[PDB]
């Protein structure tokens, strides 16, 4: 009588509402740490949101970022929840870091939802509240998506367009595997362009395109040789690739 | 004289253990202190000239 | 005024991690796994029917402030092998 | 979780930014071809993330061997550094380290008569850093073993308190050999540390990123 | 109104008294590098404090 | 707590025009920074307890180690020998010089503190 | 008197104020005060000597003896070379 005693209590002692009643205390650790061992269910991930929505206003950075992170991983979108997110990452834009706020942007760009007083705190918080060398430290693909996520929105921020365009590199871009430095590079350069913000960092972006001509379409190469000539009249000069010397 | 040790291997773990703890300490409790405290003074000294105009051309007392 | 007296309010403290550089070099002292330093590991036969005078051997007993170098302060066993 | 409250100036930390800003100007960084700026940053922050630790690795070490040291020659206390293993395993650790960035540099593993000189004259820096520390720190103990020897044997054999001049010169002798042996503990740890600078820096060189393509004029 | 306006300016730093009122155009200039150097050296120095 | 500066701002304006050049002097004291005054003066700490209780263990068990070795004698008086320096260093050495020569050591204590200037940051 | 506060106080007066090269009028046989300074750590070193073999002087010595002998033990275990003898010779002199 062990087998079904076993397996009765199992099931009972064992299954995903009880486990749902663990996670009720701490839900940004409990959801963070669930969605990256691949459990991503909307049926748990309702309740998370409504067991964390009053704990919202006082979270820390770091549950914040691990909330935003796991509702980008199961892909459930509240809006109450994450204009609770919202409103605690505007009132606390001081305390956040580049590495947390990119993460969270990457979240808010992902399914459509922005502010404008969430975009100014944003802007605000990668310009002034955190180092300027934090974009070199990013990876070029969140840099790529926070652009995108400005330029979708319209909202334009020249300072933030340095800070952010100070990330793109060739060690940066270098990182990336080559299908991803494809669609960084094409959505970066279409943000610089919406912006018609031409840094000299742009040089990196563009020659990360031009370097490897192959993989880019023929469309993809006219939109590249596009920002090119707008970025040689801005920046007063001729685009030059440099090779070992 | 004593040359050889009881254990080297119990020594040479000593002088490890003493030698990552100074690594530990310097990295996680002098340093931090340290470069709070150095480049404050840097950072106000590499700054003051672009802060004084920049902070003159945003006053509009004059 | 100065912020002198609120420094002369903090007493004296140890370096913030000095309880585990201690507890390494304690723990690298008493985990050797080798007996300690002239002492051998005999059976518990031998153990329980040797005396404590017995077990005890004079080169791990040096006199404190010998008058003549050599002193040792047990005579270990009477019985030479 | 409560860190401690430091007052800004004072002399322990004066004292290891002096140190630790000695050890880091060892190894300088490389000045580059092209103006540092916002497009040159990334591969400044780059090249100093390829460059080793040695400020870092030599204040640790001068620290720990300096300490280490001027325990000798504190009363009723003994160098930890004087003991065989200790300081040669210092040496040999830091010639490994050594050794483990150049291999991280060169792909992880081990590369007529001239490549077997040359790798026992470099094999030879394991030995030689630790035990140039552990025989120097034997060297003014041990003499000083004997020569206060001869100098207990003065008085203890023509009186307690008579021919002062005998033994004041011995104890002359032992007063500078003991200063001679401050002198040298502080500058073995300093030998110790510009050796792992000059041993470890061998191998910290990487290559510029730089930017591969430019809008000139 | 103007007297608790220096009030405030006084109480948060009063080396301002040092500079009079009428000399204190002729000290600016365009840049912030250009402004003269009569005062700015012992108004400094007047802001540590009486120590 | 709040800053400073808008309490400044606030009990400034709160005063009538003939009550402000009186209460100038109470407002500067409920604006200035909180200096601890000189609290209780208790013993040594339990860490400075341990400290010198460890200290004082460590001499009495290293002296008896010295005295059961074999040239016992040679090693009490090479702790003579070191006192013998310990009391030369502390009548050699030059101690402000050495303060203020690690001073100059850190660059933050080299130098006076340069930043702001008056100038750029006058209010009216 | 606080056990602490009391000894710094007296040891900060012994230490600064307290000085034997004035109070015994030492510039008049001695050049300097490093001088003093340089003769006091010799002194220091002297008197711990002296008082290290006074506090125990019948004893054999682990060092080596230059040749000589005390006072007039001559042939007994304070002058023998060979430590089992001198052992054994101090067990019949504490006899008495
Ligand atoms: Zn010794």
């Amino acid at each position: 009588p062990s087998q079904n005693l076993v397996s009765t209590f199992a099931n009972k002692v064992i299954v995903e509402e009880n486990l749902v009643n663990v996670a009720e205390i701490d839900v940004p650790f409990w959801s963070y740490w669930l969605s990256s061992a691949g459990f991503t269910s909307k049926d748990a991930f309702v309740k998370f949101a409504e067991a964390v929505k009053p704990k919202v206003a006082a979270l820390s950075t770091s549950d914040i970022t691990n909330l935003t992170v796991a509702f980008k991983r199961a892909n459930y979108y509240d809006k109450d929840l994450f204009t609770g997110i919202e409103a605690n990452v505007s009132a606390n834009f001081t305390k956040f870091e580049t590495e947390q706020l990119l993460q969270i942007v990457a979240t808010f760009d992902a399914f459509n939802h922005s502010s404008v007083a969430f975009l100014d705190d944003v802007a605000d918080s990668i310009t002034y509240c955190n180092h300027y060398l934090a974009p070199v430290r990013a990876g070029a693909d969140e840099l790529a998506t926070l652009l995108t996520y400005y330029a979708k929105n319209g909202h334009e921020r020249a300072d933030l367009l340095a800070t952010v365009a100070r990330g793109f590199s060739e060690v940066s871009l270098g990182k990336l595997s080559a299908a991803q430095r494809k669609d960084t590079v094409l959505s970066a350069l279409k943000a610089f362009q919406t912006f018609g913000f031409y840094p000299e960092s742009i040089e990196a972006v563009i020659g990360a395109a031009l370097v490897s001509p192959a993989e880019y379409s023929a469309e993809e190469l006219k939109e590249v040789e596009a920002v090119k000539v707008a970025a040689e009249n801005a920046l007063g000069g001729e685009f030059v690739l440099i090779q070992e010397g | 004289m004593k040359l050889l040790p009881e254990s080297l291997q119990q020594e040479a773990a000593t002088a490890a253990v003493v030698a990552s703890w100074v690594l530990w300490h310097l990295d996680t409790q002098l340093l931090p202190t340290i470069m709070r405290e150095h480049k404050l003074h840097a950072c106000w000294a590499a700054a003051a000239k672009r802060y004084n105009e920049k902070l003159f051309k945003l006053n509009p007392s004059y | 005024m100065s912020y002198s007296a609120y420094f002369a309010k903090a007493g004296f403290q140890f370096p913030a991690g000095l309880s585990a550089l201690v507890a390494g070099i304690v723990a690298l002292n008493v985990c050797t796994g080798r007996p300690t330093k002239g002492t051998k590991e005999i059976s518990n036969a031998e153990y329980n029917a040797t005396p404590i005078g017995y077990l005890q051997s004079p080169d791990q007993h040096p006199t404190a402030f010998p008058k003549v170098p050599g002193m040792k302060d047990v005579h270990g066993s009477p019985h030479h092998h | 979780s409560s860190v401690r409250d430091v007052k800004t100036g004072s002399l322990p930390t004066n004292f290891l930014t002096g140190v630790y800003r000695f050890w880091r100007s060892q190894n300088p960084a490389e000045k580059p071809h092209d103006p540092v700026n916002d497009r040159l940053l990334p591969a400044v922050v780059d090249a100093s993330d390829k460059r080793a630790s040695i400020g870092t690795w030599a204040t640790t070490f001068f620290c720990t061997i300096i300490s280490c040291n001027l325990l000798g020659l504190m009363p009723f206390n003994e160098a930890p550094t004087s003991g065989l293993g200790f300081a040669t395993g210092l040496g040999v650790s830091v010639w490994a380290t050594a050794t483990i960035l150049g291999l991280s540099k060169t792909g992880f593993k081990f590369p007529f008569i001239f490549v077997p000189l040359e790798t026992i004259s470099y094999t030879f820096r394991a030995v030689s850093l630790g035990v140039r520390l552990w025989v120097n720190m034997l060297a003014g103990h041990t003499l000083l073993h004997i020569l206060t020897g001869m100098a207990l044997a003065l008085p203890f054999s023509l009186g307690f308190f008579s021919m002062v001049p005998a033994t004041f010169g011995v104890c002359c002798l032992l007063s500078a050999l003991v200063g001679l042996e401050y002198l040298v503990a502080v500058l073995q740890s300093g030998v110790f540390s510009i050796l792992s600078t000059v041993y470890v820096g061998e191998f910290n060189h990487d290559k510029f990123i730089g930017p591969a393509a430019k809008i000139v004029k | 109104r103007l007297l608790k306006l220096w009030a405030k300016r006084l109480l948060v730093s009063p080396e301002l008294a040092i500079v009079p009122l009428n000399e204190f155009d002729a000290q600016l200039a365009s840049k912030f590098e250009g402004i003269s150097p009569k005062y700015q050296e012992l108004l400094s120095a007047v802001a540590q404090g009486n120590k | 707590e709040g800053n400073s500066v808008a309490g400044i701002i606030k009990s400034v304006n709160e005063t009538s025009g003939a009550n402000l050049l009186s209460s100038l002097k109470t407002i500067k004291a409920q604006a200035a920074p909180i200096y601890p005054a000189a609290a209780s003066s208790t013993g040594y700490s339990t860490q400075a307890k341990i400290a010198l209780f460890g200290a004082l263990s460590w001499i009495l068990y290293r002296a008896d180690g010295q005295s059961k070795a074999h040239e016992w004698i040679v090693d009490l008086n090479l702790n003579v020998l070191q006192a013998a320096w310990l009391i030369s260093f502390s009548s050699l050495i030059p101690f402000r010089a050495v303060y203020f020569a690690f001073r100059g050591m850190a660059p933050a204590t080299a130098s006076t503190l340069n930043g702001l200037k008056t100038f750029s940051s006058i209010s009216l | 008197m606080a056990v602490t506060s009391f000894l710094g106080k007296a040891f900060e007066k012994y230490f600064y104020d307290f000085s034997a090269y004035e109070q015994f009028g030492l510039n008049r046989f001695l050049s300097s005060k490093g001088q003093y300074v340089a003769l006091r750590h010799v002194g220091f070193v002297m008197v711990g000597v002296n008082v290290l073999l006074a506090a125990n002087f019948p004893f054999n010595p682990p060092f080596p003896t230059i040749g000589m002998c005390p006072a007039g033990w001559e042939g007994t275990w304070v002058c023998q070379a060979d430590k089992a003898k001198a052992l054994e010779m101090y067990k019949e002199w504490k006899k008495s």
